[PDB]
């Protein structure tokens, strides 16, 4: 029975991680005046599943001058890690249940981003190398005040439970006393998802697709449903914590509904911002993350260390 | 007269009623949300797009497509071999070859578009003093081999007479412009 | 013209050709993904410069 | 109010192509569902709709026939199928159809139109169209 | 038979596949290119028939030969071809591509990007009009649509 | 037991579409197909020679800045003792001095990339 | 007579060409006051 409760969880996930493909092409489509797909299949529904065939039946690539235990490993490390993140989010009942979800959730994601590192140095090109140095790069700008951001918050959750997130925001989304970590901590997501205006290790105008321009077929397709799976759980995981869906226990069922929209909403926005700006360059992402979001979540931190003593406000211990 | 794009440097007073909008600006993210508007509102306009093939995009009688060879309202072939179109070409696309033919009429033996050759320049067009080689309203020919895209004077002939109806009402719209 | 109907000598003059030549000059001390907007602010098409 | 128009409309289209084969037919060969004015037909059978209220380069369209020339054309379609008196109307070069505006009859334009070829046995093949220019001497067939 | 029945319907499933997920690589030459961007823009869209351009020739499926094949980027062309993996189609759109066209009595141009490549579908014009350009890819699909590799294997 | 049946079947899922996608396509390797990407011309030179790193100062910052995050995420416990103006005024400190800290490499321009 | 094709007589009605984006949004204050007030009440 948790055996099928497995396939319950990896199965929605990674079917709503195809259609998120659709769903980007169609609003990036609309966006830009046009109709994106729309021929396979009824308003192109079938369309995810065309691009996984082909992608599998494209014969895959190993370089004469590719390391090929890790050149196969990252793809596959890429792939796990992206369905591990899931397993302890509550929604509202969390499949594994951790004391320490929150270090669970920086910890794996932390690691996926020796995929990109190893796959671009596996693949002995130069421009994988470079997509890789950017990999290195964008971790060190964001991982220093993304930690500090969770900090903040949880000290007003009193643990790094993720279930007991659902109890802090009975009455109160933590949007509103923590607004200011919201807006910093949602630019974080975009930096760690790769995504844009922060593309920057794929970044296909700079490096012709990055670290993973040795990959087709297969291999490649891994790397994809990875980048994708991340996203909703990136915009689920800041469902949770910032926008606390409603839960009554007697209506677990309204959860997962009030949840699933706003994750969808906010995976929106990742593709409406994808259509908007153009790409940082991965210096000036070091200087945003460095000298603007780390002098001010610095002060949040001393701040929400303050904040529950002058109010008595220290939240419970369990 | 000329104008500066990047010049503004008639320095104001920093207001603190300007300096707190010029930080709004900056923490707020504001004109970072004007763009984000910018693309909201494209998403609720209607597309661009044009159902193809079952719709087709717009073109004018004048349009230089697939050549042609014309006849008369007789049937007899219009073209006379007198090689204007060879020689006016700019791409060399156009082969010819004539003689008399059995009634003693100056008429072409061979007549050849290489058509990877031609630029689809329309001089032909504008050269021929018969008006008996013209670029059809074809676009849509793409064949599967290099060879097929060699047109002799049968295959240019067959043209003709598949694209009469709708070349004659394109010349009968424009040889006044002409 | 050699007074023929054909030209003699015609040196077409490529904006771009110039501009491209420029291009080792304004990328001093630039990262990688400045070349690639400096290229693109030259306003740059290869049919002129190459011909 | 606006909404419940909109939905009006919609119905209307999805019931305006005569049942549930009828939608399901034009919706998964055009993906399209509107409704236009029937403008005409062809001895092929394609039929030509118009609607004037849509932007210019929608407001014009076809729905290909299912059998051309013997070929099984119910999902090939290809824009080569429309022939050339509708031709022109359809990529607006004109703005009559034939059926109130004919082209002009020739007893040399063909009667059967003919759409891409290519790679089919009916496919054309390039070819000299003179005869030989240098004439061989015959030898004589007998013993001297 | 029912294995050689079964046969032909699993060749007409990895046909649709490859069929309605084309992905051209970024590659254009000269003019050709410019009406290869308009068949993106959106009036065509050719995103909507599941093509969508990939810079890297591993993830991309297609070849479109965009302009004119001069003898210095002539081995560079074949280079990005040869990295392309199998399944790979060549479309050669435009005069310059097809035959060489305007230039074919140039010193430095390749008579033809066939010569240098296998080419499945040739397209003609000077530029070929981004419908042009848009049948000749519909007609890639139709190649595609009639490849038979599933069935020819069961009869080896 | 749960959260590692749970993530070998995720392995397995990864292993298991890793296998299909080598052993079902049909390949054809050959030497210019299997040589490195570089944009169309032969690599003049490998690519695992040197790197500059011009941000490599900003990279060891990042290891000590990355330990005073081990000494922050206690907190969520430390809110619980009864010494709780200790822990405030610890708390403070540790914040200010990495403050201190960020804010003198700021200014000797070490959050600067070397050119 | 002749018919060319012409502009109408008197001509064509005036071409926007200058730039015409709006001015447009809250006050700086009235930015910060909703934000310090949502703060405030999220606190308490
Ligand atoms: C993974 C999920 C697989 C499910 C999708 C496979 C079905 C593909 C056919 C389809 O959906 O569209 C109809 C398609 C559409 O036809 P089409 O692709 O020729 O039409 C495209 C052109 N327009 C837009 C004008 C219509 O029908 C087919 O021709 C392919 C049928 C093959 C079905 C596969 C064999 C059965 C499976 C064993
Ligand atoms: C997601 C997964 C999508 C797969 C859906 C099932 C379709 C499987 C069809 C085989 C995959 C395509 C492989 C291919 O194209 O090679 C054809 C090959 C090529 O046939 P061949 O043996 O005649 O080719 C010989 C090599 N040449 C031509 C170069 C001389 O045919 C096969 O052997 C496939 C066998 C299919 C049996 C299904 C299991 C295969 C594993
Ligand atoms: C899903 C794919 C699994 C089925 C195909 C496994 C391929 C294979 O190993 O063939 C058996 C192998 C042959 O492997 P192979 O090299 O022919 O694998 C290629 C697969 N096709 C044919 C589809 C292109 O048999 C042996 O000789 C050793 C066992
Ligand atoms: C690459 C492979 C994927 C790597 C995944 C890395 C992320 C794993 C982080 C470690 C998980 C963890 O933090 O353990 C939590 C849990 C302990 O449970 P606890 O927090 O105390 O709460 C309930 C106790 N009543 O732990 C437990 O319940 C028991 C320990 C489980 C450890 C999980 C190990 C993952 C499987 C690795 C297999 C090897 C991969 C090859
Ligand atoms: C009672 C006590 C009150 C205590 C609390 C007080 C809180 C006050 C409010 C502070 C809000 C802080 C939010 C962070 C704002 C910020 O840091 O942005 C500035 C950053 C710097 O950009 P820059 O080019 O450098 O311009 C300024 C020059 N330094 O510029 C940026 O951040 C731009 C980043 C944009 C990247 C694109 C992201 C998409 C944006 C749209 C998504 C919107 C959701
Ligand atoms: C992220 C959360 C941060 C809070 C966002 C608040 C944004 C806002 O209040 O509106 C700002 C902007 C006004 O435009 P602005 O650049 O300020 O013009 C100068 C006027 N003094 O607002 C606008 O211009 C409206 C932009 C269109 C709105 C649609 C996007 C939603
Ligand atoms: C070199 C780096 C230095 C920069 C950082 C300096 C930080 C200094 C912070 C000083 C703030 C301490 O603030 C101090 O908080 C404590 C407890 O929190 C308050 O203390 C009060 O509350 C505590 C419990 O909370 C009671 O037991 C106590 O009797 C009462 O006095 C003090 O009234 C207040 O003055
Ligand atoms: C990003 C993804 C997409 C789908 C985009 O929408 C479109 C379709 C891709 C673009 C823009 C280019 C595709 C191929 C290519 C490399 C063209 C050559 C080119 N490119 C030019 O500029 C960009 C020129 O500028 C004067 C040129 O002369 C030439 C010759
Ligand atoms: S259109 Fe121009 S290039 Fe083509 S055959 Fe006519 S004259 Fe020659
Ligand atoms: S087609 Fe016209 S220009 Fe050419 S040879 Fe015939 S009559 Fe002369
Ligand atoms: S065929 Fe014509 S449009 Fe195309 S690249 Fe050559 S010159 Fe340019």
């Amino acid at each position: 029975m948790f055996f099928i409760n497995i396939l319950t969880l990896l199965v929605p996930i990674l079917i709503a991680m195809a259609f998120l493909t659709l769903v980007e092409r169609k609003i990036l489509g609309y966006m830009q005046l046009r109709k994106g797909p729309n021929i396979v299949g009824p308003y192109g529904i079938l369309q995810p599943f065309a691009d996984a065939m082909k992608l599998f039946m494209k014969e895959p690539m190993r370089p004469l001058t590719t390391s090929m235990s890790l050149f196969i490993i990252a793809p596959t490390l890429s792939l796990t890690l992206a369905l591990s993140l899931w397993v302890p989010l509550p929604m509202p009942h969390p499949l594994i249940n951790l004391n320490l979800g929150i270090l669970f959730i920086l910890a794996t994601s932390s690691l996926s981003v020796y995929s990109i590192l190893w796959s671009g140095w596996a693949s002995n090109s130069k421009y994988s190398l470079f997509g890789a140095l950017r990999a290195v790069a964008q971790t060190i700008s964001y991982e220093v005040t993304m930690a500090i951001i969770l900090l903040s918050v949880l000290l007003m959750n009193g643990s790094y439970s993720l279930q007991t997130l659902i109890t802090t925001q009975e009455h109160m989304w933590l949007l509103l006393p923590a607004w200011p970590m919201a807006m910093m901590w949602f630019i974080s997501t975009l930096a760690e998802t790769n995504r844009a205006p922060f593309d920057l290790t794929e970044g296909e105008s700079e490096l012709v697709s990055g670290f993973n321009v040795e990959y087709a077929a297969g291999p490649f397709a891994l790397f994809f449903m990875a980048e994708y799976t991340n996203i909703i759980l990136m915009n689920a995981l800041t469902t949770i914590i910032f926008l606390g869906p409603l839960y009554y226990i007697n209506l677990p069922e309204l959860y997962s509904t009030n949840f699933m929209m706003e994750a969808l909403l906010l995976s929106s926005t990742f593709l409406w911002i994808r259509a908007s700006y153009p790409r940082f360059r991965y210096d000036q992402l070091m200087h945003l993350l460095w000298k603007n979001f780390l002098p001010l979540t610095l002060a949040l931190c001393m701040w929400h260390i303050s904040l529950p003593i002058f109010t008595a406000g220290v939240p419970p211990y369990m | 007269t000329y104008k500066y794009v990047n010049k503004k440097e008639q320095e104001s007073e920093v207001d603190m009623k300007s300096a707190t909008d010029n930080a709004a600006r900056i923490l707020m993210w504001t004109e970072l949300i004007r763009g984000l508007g910018m693309t909201l509102s494209y998403l609720f306009r209607e597309p661009a797009t044009i159902n193809y093939p079952f719709e087709k995009g717009p073109l004018s009688p004048r349009f230089r497509g697939e050549h042609a060879l014309r006849r008369y309202p007789s049937g007899e072939e219009r073209c006379i071999a007198c090689k204007l179109c060879e020689a006016i070409c700019p791409a060399q696309a156009i082969t010819i070859e004539a003689e008399p033919r059995a009634d003693g009429s100056r008429r072409t033996t061979r007549y050849d578009i290489d058509m990877t050759k031609c630029i689809y320049c329309g001089f032909c067009q504008e050269a021929c003093p018969v008006d008996a080689i013209v670029e059809g309203p074809n676009f849509e020919f793409s064949t599967e081999t290099h060879e097929e895209l060699l047109y002799n004077k049968e295959k240019l002939l067959n043209n003709g007479d598949k694209w009469e109806a709708e070349i004659a009402a394109n010349i009968q719209a424009d040889y006044l412009y002409r | 013209s050699d007074g023929s109907s054909r030209p003699y000598r015609c040196k077409i003059k490529a904006p771009g050709f110039a501009h491209l030549a420029g291009l080792d000059k304004m990328s001093k001390g630039h990262m990688l993904a400045d070349v690639v907007a400096i290229i693109g602010t030259q306003d740059i098409v290869f049919g002129e410069i190459d011909r | 109010m606006e909404l419940v128009e909109v939905l009006k409309r919609g119905v209307q289209q999805v019931t305006g192509h005569g049942g549930l084969r009828g939608l399901l037919r034009v919706f998964f060969r055009a993906n399209d569902i509107r409704i236009g004015t029937l403008v005409g037909e062809d001895k092929y059978g394609n039929k030509y709709y118009e609607d004037n209220k849509q932007f210019f380069g929608r407001h014009r369209w076809v729905i290909y026939t299912t059998e051309m020339n013997g070929k099984n054309t119910f999902w090939d379609v290809d824009g080569s199928m429309v022939p050339p008196e509708w031709h022109r109307w359809l990529h607006c070069m004109t703005d009559d159809p034939p059926t109130t505006n004919p082209p002009t009859a020739r007893k040399f334009i063909w009667t059967n139109h003919k759409f891409n070829v290519s790679a089919t046995p009916e496919q054309y093949v390039p070819y000299s169209t003179t005869r030989k220019k240098i004439h061989e001497w015959v030898p004589p067939s007998t013993p001297y | 038979s029912r294995a050689e029945y079964v046969v032909t319907k699993l060749d007409d499933l990895i046909n649709w596949a490859r069929r309605s997920s084309l992905w051209p690589m970024t590659f254009g030459l000269a003019c050709c290119a410019v009406e290869m961007m308009h068949m993106a823009a959106p009036r065509y869209d050719m995103d909507r028939f599941g093509v969508v351009f990939r810079a890297s020739p591993r993830q991309a499926d297609v070849m479109i030969v965009a302009g004119t094949l001069t003898n210095k980027m002539a081995p560079a062309l074949r280079k990005v071809y040869d990295q392309m993996p199998e399944p790979r189609y060549v479309v050669s759109m435009g005069s310059c591509a097809n035959g060489g066209g305007y230039y074919h009595y140039s010193y430095s141009v390749v008579r033809g990007c066939d010569r240098i490549v296998p080419v499945d579908i040739y397209v003609p014009g000077c530029p070929p009009t981004a419908e042009a350009l848009l049948y000749g890819i519909l007609q890639l699909q139709r190649k595609i649509k009639r490849e038979q590799k599933l069935k020819i294997w069961y009869r080896r | 037991m749960n959260l590692y049946t749970v993530i070998f079947i995720n392995i397995l899922l990864s292993l298991t579409l890793i296998l299909v996608a080598f052993w079902l396509p049909q390949m054809n390797l050959y030497s210019e197909k299997a040589n490195p990407y570089e944009c169309g011309f032969d690599p003049t030179s490998s690519a695992r020679l040197p790197f500059s790193m011009k941000f490599f100062l900003v990279a060891i910052t990042f290891l000590l800045f990355d330990l005073e995050i081990a000494l922050l995420l206690p907190l969520p416990w430390a809110i619980q003792t009864i010494k709780t103006s200790t822990m405030m005024i610890m708390a403070f400190i540790l914040v200010t001095i990495l403050s201190l800290g960020l804010a003198y490499e700021w200014t000797q321009k070490g959050l600067e990339w070397t050119e | 007579k002749v018919k060319q094709d012409m502009p109408p007589p008197g001509g064509y009605g005036p071409i926007d060409y200058k730039r015409n984006l709006p001015r447009r949004g809250l006050s700086g204050y009235s930015m910060f006051a909703v934000g310090i007030g949502a703060l405030i009440f999220g606190y308490w």
